[PDB]
């Protein structure tokens, strides 16, 4: 058995392993999410598609349950482990209490795992950041965000990855109860919020929307293509 | 970089960790032992640091079994650990085989235990050496001495401590093979008072013990009348 | 003890993983391997690295390793780790078949292996495997497929990939000669031969410096068949002829 | 209770220098030679004692594993003994399960798996020895070689230890595919003779053969006749 | 270089000395004990106007008569909070009565220093915690307020302040406090000092406040009552 | 400069710097004083001034009906040791239906404290103690050390600046035996007054007093229960 | 000569030459005690001789012995570190008893030697412990072959010999014995004690007294391991 | 008894360079039939079949574990298994559960992959292999098919006469058993052919 302290304190009370994990998550592809009136949407950037892949196998937007979905930035191999553990937890909760989970319940579970890997012997921390969205039985949309340290908040709209430093300033100024009225209004909002960070031009973006019905619907390339023309 | 572990030979084939655990003993106060026809006699110069302590604290003579004594030198905590191990070894032997353990067997068992701590990086060698002593109608008196490395030899008189050099030199002029315990006890008192330094250390305590035929093979502490007389004789001899 | 520890599973001051970065450069210098997907099946085509005259060709192949009745792979990097990985893949496929009484899908196989590759980078103190893999297969849901893993533990589906040595230029020339949907198995073989002919520093191929396998469906059955020296020689002759004729 | 971290790691260029150093250790052993003929294999070693005091009969370098397999080595003898013991155990387990003698290829695969385990566990070094395996099953002779890393090959004629480069450079020329076992022994002996720095004797070398009837090491009385020519 | 357990030439335990420095980088909290109850108050320290302020919970409830306010590593504090809840429920289950603030502080302080990297446990801590706590509540002797450190030393206070501005917050609390307060003047002064030391403007959504008193349970202030109090001040 | 980190490394002089540093930790604390007479033993401690608002501390704890201790050093380690001693006395009373001798208790404590000082990746308990008890043989004032050896003494003081209290103690030890309890306690409070600087005298809330004796269990005296003892110290 | 890279001289890992320096240091540890042994086997006898240098005259020299008994017909002589050698003797005794318990007959000398050698090979591989700094020599009578003489070492190498010599003066003490295996089978009769004593004395110039050596014996006439008395040793010494 | 709880009857017979195996189809519980298409013969190899009788759950479990191990073996080695090797592997599998055993008695019949020499064998519940040269039986009507085979068997038979004999034996054997019947399936393993047939039996 391997029992060593990998992440330990430092002069001035820093955790260098966690700081390095965050410096790593600061290099992924940008993700953006907003919370609508009756819809929730996410959006991820594709650095390059390479003209030879199969996009069905490199998707960064999964579905943990009927009403919960997520999108990450960082390291895909770690993201996969976290996602599968969250799926098993959702099934256990359904089995024991006879009701689908809340968004905050699964956010707490994920953050607890991430924190546990910062204080155990013989482990390094996870190198991913997640954005979790969904609806509940009340009919209230939610949007959260976790960190490699185990801390999570609730936000109106947020952006993770590289270029988030400008996506956040853009979204701060432009977010208002007017761009929220309708789905084809919020979706164009998200698209123009992502486009000024995509310096390639055009659509190198994946965009998934989730409404109270027809869950985790994913916009087709042609459909997403139409919106870009409308903006211009 | 070879001074930090008991798993590293020096380029010349030495183990400096054991060599240092030996210095730990090579600067501690002296204890002697003397073998006789009838029995054995232990003697230790017990140091009294300040007035505050009660006399009787930090004893260096233990009772490992009803016929085995023991005198120690070095780190007293390690010494007490070893004394518990030895008590454990003797009791198990009696419960397995139905009679008392021979001193030769006990010393062999404890030396193996001590040597097991000289091979690994996860532990450190003990920092105390000690002497044993018994008396049995079968083999008569006996005396052994174990080192921090785990070597155990038989002796006629041993002088573990800091004044080993001066202690051994004076004990060799004794003719112990013919004396008796009553005639040896006085000699132990005298030689300890001679080897004792009265400058660095100002005050010291003296305690004695013996195991022989006069105690019917049971280890004891020398009674108070014998001790007072011994001290007086030593003082008279010293001038 | 702490003095002798090498700390294989820690982050770098910039968020990197140095042991994985070094295993990737190890895999950089291995023998060239390449795969190509088509309408009626997939194909692998590796390069023979040990060409000594005094060797023996007892095995039906050198870098193929049929994993199941429907799949097969190929490796680049360290043979000793490759053997461990291949044994593990076979065991995973048989456990699936025992539980469900149906063959396993290719994506599930690749996933179950990449989990093991990832668990070697997060805890344990060991070093990671220095091996990259390519897979080919056929299942009920998606038909002919072609994947690829790497030491870190992330995979991805492709249509024409390449690992090993000079894989950069291999993929560069693959991008300009592959047309989605219209490629048949014969045009696939032609392109594979003509890519291998260049991305190898030698003057020209030898039909024994290469190793070629295919995969097809015939009469409701999968057939995995390693091509023969005469067939390869004929293909090389065909390549020699047409190329010569153009100029 | 033991270390849990690896002692073999990757370098900025992707090398494993502990394995490279175990190979440098192997490159300083005694010469070994194997040659596969049309109806058998031949292993021949240099068993050169330090002085006349050493009793030659007590220790052997050519050992059997089953009734049809035998091997030699180059590198470190105390490691070679561990490998020999585990190979014997592996063969016995196979026979216990299948009631059949193990084939040479399965034997080599299991041995190389053990040697590979010693490159990635915690607190150990790799073996400093390469092997040369011999066998005969289903009417065919085999000859493999195993490295300190865990990679095995298959040959027709190879050479280990000191002066292996010139050994195989000389071995390539003479080798014929129609060679009989008795005429292959001459070439094996001759190859050893190229780099011996001394005078050949019935106690300077060891020789084992394997054909249809099983494995056995030749006796000095027979090595004498073979050396007479 | 060193291990986690390693004394210094002054016998100081380097890792604990660093975990203590990890607290001068948190947001200030304040507790005050009266003859009519206790009050807790903590700054929320909002980052950007897009973050929901109802999602920063730094004052939790341990039981119907005990509450807690933390500072430091909010990710670390959650295991302590959970274990305190579980211990209180066990005590109720076994003895059919409510635990005491002293017993809860003492049981929580026994998890600190329980770290190491060899022969510790199957799954054990690898470093000390980085959270300081503040317990409040009423029991068979009245309102009480305790304080906990990462070293494991717990004291009993009547007006304590923890955080990054405490060396300035106590310099005012020692002048303001007296043994003849009421909870209302306590609340007023606890708000005045916060306003004194904070960087933003003390309005009704970037602070938090709760109170326990001998009559009622643990109760949190509302954005109605809180606003009225702030406006009244 | 490479022997001062691990507890399993000897120096070229045969010393253990880690054990040393763990002792220098114990010197940081506030002073304590113990002493015994013909029939009673007594502990007196000085609760340190932490701040202008906090209740001082707990420096004297019950171990059993006849045993009580007083600590100086790491309080977490101190109460970790106190729990072990309490379980020891409870186990004793369960098996033999009688109390425990203070000497055997201190033996168990020393044997337990010694083990950490020898293994890799472990550290010594950084706390010194002072035990007081009554038994068939009368009072006892044992003292322990981070290095597991313990002592037996008529009167001992541990803590910062306790050199002056130790000098006073030996200088006046000539009469501790005959003296009465009131006389005995005052001798303790004077000695404890010695270590305080010039600007401070004993008040009524920065001192604690423990007492065990022939016909009396171990008791601790609260803030204003120590008033009958400080009335005469002029 | 042989370069170094990393932790080569501190743990058992390969040097840039594949040399294992940490095992070349236990050989130097062998020469720390300052003794020398010599074993010679004859046509019907095996003999051990050992220096007996006690430091000064307060020890009970009846306890300072380098000769040990493993079973009734096997004897041994150690050289190197004393406590190490005691642990190795205990291990050999346990191995020899377990063999008889398991298989019903008495263990041979070469089998016991091989067991001790593979026990030491493990210390040469794992990094948490150190090799034992001692050598070993064994003798005994094999019912099939006759006399046998074997020797291990800290590296795990366990050859068999016609006449050995271990200790501080190993090289020259073997150079002497080299010249005498030329003819007469090195005096293959019960008086190889003469050869052993002569070889021990030639390069030490002591002309030992009747009590500065120990000798042990096994014979085909009486197989058990016997330790010859002082008088017997004196008679041989007197004849010299 | 437990091995009489689902019924069943298996039979193998040897000819001149040919083997034959047969079974019945009924699947039922103590005294009531459920289906009539239960499979009791499994194709372990190109010319290597195995027939299982006894408790049906254990029939299915043992068949599945055996297929597991045989797939792994043929992937690791590189060739097909021999009839003798398969028998030893099955005996080992059954003996691993010596205490708490499977309630199933297997039967093996194949052809040597290089000499085309037949092979029949049966094992007991614990793994005792007995190889014969005429025929083996297993099931609830063992005595009936013993009486039939001893009388009807001849040496060096053709595939035609072998089929006639094994069918005529199975029919009259199961016509006198209460918990066997509902039809019989016969496999004929020749050198280059494997012919399967279904006989018309009684359905009462």
């Amino acid at each position: 058995s391997y029992d060593r302290a990998i992440t330990v304190f430092s002069p001035d009370g820093h955790l260098f392993q966690v700081e390095y994990a965050q410096e790593a998550v600061k290099k992924g592809s940008t993700a953006v999410g907003v919370r609508g009136r009756d819809i929730v949407v996410l959006g991820v950037e594709k650095k390059s598609v390479a003209k030879l892949q199969d996009e069905r196998t490199v998707r960064k937007i999964c579905a943990l349950d009927d009403n919960v979905c997520m999108a990450f930035a960082g390291l895909t191999a770690d993201a996969r482990i976290v996602i599968n553990r969250a799926r098993v937890e959702c099934q256990s909760h359904r089995l024991t209490v006879g009701d689908p989970v809340t968004v905050e319940y699964i956010t707490r579970y994920i953050a607890s795992l991430k924190q546990r890997y910062t204080q155990s012997n013989g482990r390094r921390p996870f190198g991913i950041s997640a954005l979790i969205v969904g609806f509940d039985f009340d009919g209230t949309p939610r949007l959260y965000q976790t960190d490699p340290s185990g801390t999570y908040h609730a936000w109106k709209a947020n952006a993770i990855g590289r270029g988030a430093k400008s996506v956040r300033e853009f979204l701060e100024k432009n977010y208002t109860d007017d761009a929220i009225e309708t789905d084809d209004l919020t979706i164009k909002l998200v698209i123009k919020a992502l486009l000024e960070v995509v310096q390639s031009g055009g659509k190198n973006i994946e965009l998934a929307v989730m409404r109270r019905d027809q869950p985790l619907k994913i916009l087709s390339p042609e459909e997403i293509e139409k919106y870009v023309a409308e903006i211009e | 970089g070879y001074d930090l572990s008991a798993s590293t030979f020096s380029p010349d084939g030495r183990v400096f960790q054991v060599e240092y655990a030996m210095k730990a003993v090579e600067n501690s106060s002296t204890a002697i032992g003397i073998r006789c026809k009838d029995g054995v006699v232990f003697g230790v110069e017990k140091l009294v640091l300040s007035k505050l302590y009660e006399e009787g604290s930090n004893k260096r003579l233990f009772n490992v079994d009803r016929h085995v004594g023991m005198a120690v030198a070095g780190l007293l905590a390690d010494a007490r650990s070893l004394a518990d191990i030895a008590r454990e070894e003797a009791s198990n032997f009696r419960s397995n085989f139905g009679y008392n353990i021979p001193l030769k067997h006990l010393a062999d068992r404890v030396a193996m235990y001590v040597h097991a701590y000289t091979l690994y990086s996860a532990v450190r060698p003990f920092g105390c050496s000690f002497m044993l002593g018994s008396y049995s109608v079968n083999d008569g008196a006996q005396l052994y001495m174990i080192d921090p490395s785990g070597v155990s030899y038989g002796y006629w008189g041993c002088a573990i401590g800091k004044a080993r050099q001066a202690a051994k030199t004076e004990i060799e002029k004794l003719q112990m093979k013919e004396m008796t315990c009553r005639d040896v006890v006085k000699e132990v008192a005298k030689i300890i008072y001679i080897v004792h330094d009265e400058v660095k250390d100002k005050a010291f305590e003296l305690e004695l013990s013996w195991v022989g035929e006069l105690t019917k093979g049971r280890h004891e502490i020398v009674p108070k009348d014998v001790r007072e007389e011994a001290e007086k004789y030593a003082k008279e001899s010293l001038k | 003890s702490r003095r002798y520890d090498s700390r294989t599973t820690i982050f770098s001051p910039e968020g990197r993983l140095y042991q994985v970065e070094y295993a990737m450069e190890a895999i950089g210098h291995a023998g060239t391997c390449l795969g190509i997907l088509a309408n009626d099946g997939v194909l692998l085509a590796a390069e023979r690295r040990n060409i000594h005259k005094l060797l023996d060709e007892v095995f039906f192949s050198e870098k193929i390793y049929k994993l199941n009745e429907d799949m097969a792979c190929s490796v680049a990097g360290i043979t000793s780790d490759a053997n461990v990985l291949t044994n593990e893949l076979r065991l995973i496929a048989q456990r699936y078949l025992l539980q469900y009484q149906e063959p396993i899908p290719c994506e599930q196989l690749v996933t179950a292996l990449c989990d093991i590759k990832q668990a070697y980078t997060q805890f344990g103190g060991k070093r990671p495997f220095g091996v990259s893999l390519l897979y080919i297969g056929w299942d009920k849901h998606y038909g002919f497929q072609l994947y690829q893993s790497d030491p870190s533990g992330n995979y991805g589906g492709w249509k024409a990939t390449c690992i090993g040595n000079n894989s950069a230029a291999a993929v560069s020339m693959l991008k300009q000669d592959y047309k989605e949907g219209e490629m048949t198995l014969k045009s696939a073989l032609a392109l594979a031969v003509k890519v291998l002919n260049k991305t190898m520093d030698v003057s020209k191929l030898s039909a024994e410096k290469v190793e070629i396998a295919t995969l097809t469906r015939e009469n409701g059955k999968t057939v995995i068949r390693v091509l023969k020296q005469k067939e390869v020689e004929q293909l090389i002759k065909k390549h020699e002829e047409e190329e010569a004729k153009a100029e | 209770r033991g270390y849990s971290f690896s002692l073999t790691t990757f370098s900025p260029s992707g090398k494993l220098v502990q394995i490279e150093y175990a190979l440098a250790a192997v490159a300083g052993g005694a010469p070994s030679v194997g040659i596969k003929a049309a109806n058998g294999v031949v292993l021949a070693t240099e068993k050169k004692q330090k002085s006349i005091l050493y009793d030659e009969r007590s220790v052997h370098k050519v050992e059997p594993i089953t009734k049809h397999i035998g091997l030699v080595y180059s590198g470190m003898g105390p490691d070679y003994r561990v490998l020999v013991h585990r190979a014997r155990k592996l063969a016995q387990q196979y026979y216990l399960v299948y009631q059949e003698p193990i084939p040479t290829a399965q034997l080599v695969q299991r041995v190389a798996s053990v040697m590979q385990e010693y490159t990635q566990s915690g607190g150990v070094r790799p073996f400093g020895v390469s092997l040369l395996i011999c066998g005969w099953n289903e009417g065919r002779p085999y000859l493999f070689q195993s490295d300190p890393s865990g990679a095995y090959f298959a040959w027709k004629a190879t050479a280990m230890g000191k002066n292996y480069v010139n050994g195989k450079t000389f071995l390539e020329k003479r080798y014929n595919e129609d060679l009989e076992l008795e005429d292959a022994i001459h070439t094996a002996i001759l190859t050893l003779k190229e780099s011996f720095e001394g005078q050949m004797t019935e106690d300077n070398i060891e020789v084992g053969i394997c054909n249809e009837a099983g494995f056995r090491r030749l006796t000095p009385t027979e090595v004498r006749d073979y050396l007479a020519a | 270089d060193r291990g986690v357990n390693t004394f210094s030439p002054e016998g100081r335990l380097f890792q604990v000395e660093y975990a203590i420095e990890g607290h001068k980088l948190g947001s200030t909290a304040i507790g005050i004990q009266t003859s009519e109850g206790v009050c807790l108050a903590v700054e929320k320290r909002i980052t950007s106007p897009l973050m929901e302020p109802s999602s920063i919970e730094k004052i939790v409830e341990i039981d119907a008569h005990i509450g807690c306010a933390m500072s430091g590593l909010i990710a670390d504090a959650k295991t302590l909070i959970d274990k305190a809840r579980v211990e209180t429920q066990n005590h109720w289950f076994t003895y059919n009565e409510t635990m005491t603030v002293e017993s809860v502080t003492q049981a929580v302080s026994n998890l600190a220093l329980q770290f190491g990297e060899e022969d510790a446990d199957p799954g054990a801590m690898s470093r000390p915690f980085g959270v300081a706590l503040l317990f409040g509540g009423v029991d068979e002797k009245g309102p009480q307020l305790f304080h906990m450190d990462p070293s494991g030393t717990f004291v009993q206070c009547d007006a304590r302040a923890i955080g990054s501005a405490s060396e300035g917050a106590q310099s005012s609390l020692q002048e303001v406090y007296h043994k003849s307060t009421t909870l209302k003047e306590a609340i007023k002064s606890s708000l005045i000092i916060l306003k004194q030391v904070m960087e933003e403007k003390l309005n009704a959504t970037n602070i938090e406040l709760a109170t326990v008193q001998p009559g009622q349970n643990f109760h949190m202030f509302t954005k109605e009552e809180l606003e009225e109090v702030i406006k009244d001040i | 400069n490479q022997y001062d980190n691990d507890v399993t490394v000897w120096s070229p002089q045969g010393r253990i710097h880690q054990i040393e540093y763990a002792m220098e930790a114990v010197k940081q604390g506030s002073a304590t004083v113990g002493l015994k007479s013909k029939t009673h033993a007594v502990l007196v401690a000085l609760k340190r001034a932490q701040s202008e608002l906090a209740a001082h501390q707990k420096k004297i704890l019950h171990v059993d009906n006849h045993i009580g201790i007083s600590i100086a050093g790491l309080t977490a380690d101190a109460r970790l040791l106190c729990n072990f001693m309490r379980q020891e006395c409870l186990d004793s009373r369960f098996v033999f239906d009688r109390p425990l001798p203070v000497s055997r208790l201190v033996s168990l404590i020393g044997s337990k404290t010694q083990i950490p000082t020898q293994r890799y990746g472990r550290r010594p308990y950084g706390v010194g103690l002072l035990i007081a008890g009554y038994d068939d043989m009368g009072p006892h004032v044992f003292q322990t050390c981070p290095s597991a050896n313990y002592f037996d003494c008529r009167a001992m003081s541990i803590g910062a600046r306790s050199q002056s209290a130790r000098t006073y103690l030996e200088r006046h030890m000539s009469e501790f035996m005959q003296c009465n309890l009131d006389e005995l306690v005052k001798h303790g409070l004077r000695a404890l007054r010695e270590t305080l600087p010039a600007e401070q005298d004993l008040t009524t809330k920065n001192v604690s007093i423990g007492i065990v004796g022939k016909d009396l269990e171990f008791t601790i005296y609260d803030d204003d229960d120590v008033s009958p003892f400080l009335d005469g110290l002029e | 000569r042989g370069s170094s890279a990393g932790f080569d001289r501190h743990i058992t890992i390969f040097s840039p030459e594949g040399r294992l320096y940490q095992v070349e240091y236990a050989f130097k540890a062998i020469n720390q005690g300052g003794l020398t042994s010599v074993a010679v086997r004859g046509k019907d006898c095996a003999v051990i001789v050992t220096q007996k240098k006690v430091p000064d005259k307060l020890l009970d020299s009846s306890t300072v012995t380098h000769l040990f008994k493993i079973t009734e017909n096997i004897g041994c002589v150690m050289t190197g570190m004393t406590a190490d050698s005691r642990s190795q003797v205990q291990r050999a005794r346990y191995e020899a008893a377990n063999w008889k318990y398991k298989y019903g007959y008495e263990i041979p000398v070469d089998m016991l030697c091989k067991r001790i050698a593979d026990i030491s090979q493990v210390y040469t591989q794992n990094a948490e412990m150190r090799p034992l700094g001692c050598c070993m020599i064994l003798i005994g009578i094999d019912e099939e072959q006759g006399p046998q003489v074997y020797k291990c070492d800290p590296a795990g190498y366990y050859c068999g010999f016609k006449a050995t010599a271990a200790g501080v003066k190993q090289t020259e003490s073997t150079s002497f014995l080299e010249k005498k295996v030329k003819k007469k089978f090195d005096w293959t009769f019960e008086q190889t004690v003469e050869t052993a004593i002569t070889c021990l004395s030639t390069v030490l110039s002591i002309d030992f007294k009747p009590s500065e050596i120990e000798v042990g014996v096994v014979t085909v006439e009486n197989p058990k391991f016997r330790i010859l008395t002082e008088a017997e040793i004196d008679a041989h010494l007197v004849a010299l | 008894s437990v091995m009489s709880y689902n019924g069943g009857a298996v039979m193998a017979m040897k000819g001149k360079n040919c083997v034959a195996i047969a079974a019945d189809r009924r699947f039922g519980i103590q005294a009531q039939m459920v289906t009539t298409d239960f499979q009791k013969i499994f194709p372990m190899g190109d010319r290597l079949y195995i027939g299982l009788a006894g408790l049906a759950t254990d029939v299915q479990t043992v068949a599945q574990r055996l297929k597991f191990r045989l797939n792994l073996y043929e992937l690791k080695e590189g060739r097909q298994i021999k009839p003798y090797t398969l028998m030893s592997m099955v005996a080992n599998l059954l003996y691993e559960k010596r205490f708490g055993p499977y309630y199933t008695e297997p039967v093996i019949a194949g052809l040597d992959p290089k000499t085309f020499k037949p092979f029949i064998c049966s094992l007991d519940l614990i793994g005792c292999p007995m190889v014969t040269d005429d025929f083996v039986v297993s099931g609830t009507c063992s005595e009936q098919m013993y009486g039939m085979c001893e009388s009807l068997w001849e040496p060096n038979m053709d595939p035609e006469h072998l089929f006639e004999t094994i069918s005529q034996a199975m029919l009259n054997a199961v016509d006198r058993d209460a918990v066997s019947g509902m039809g019989v399936i016969v496999h004929i393993i020749e050198k280059d052919k494997i012919t399967t047939r279904t006989l018309k039996a009684r359905m009462d």
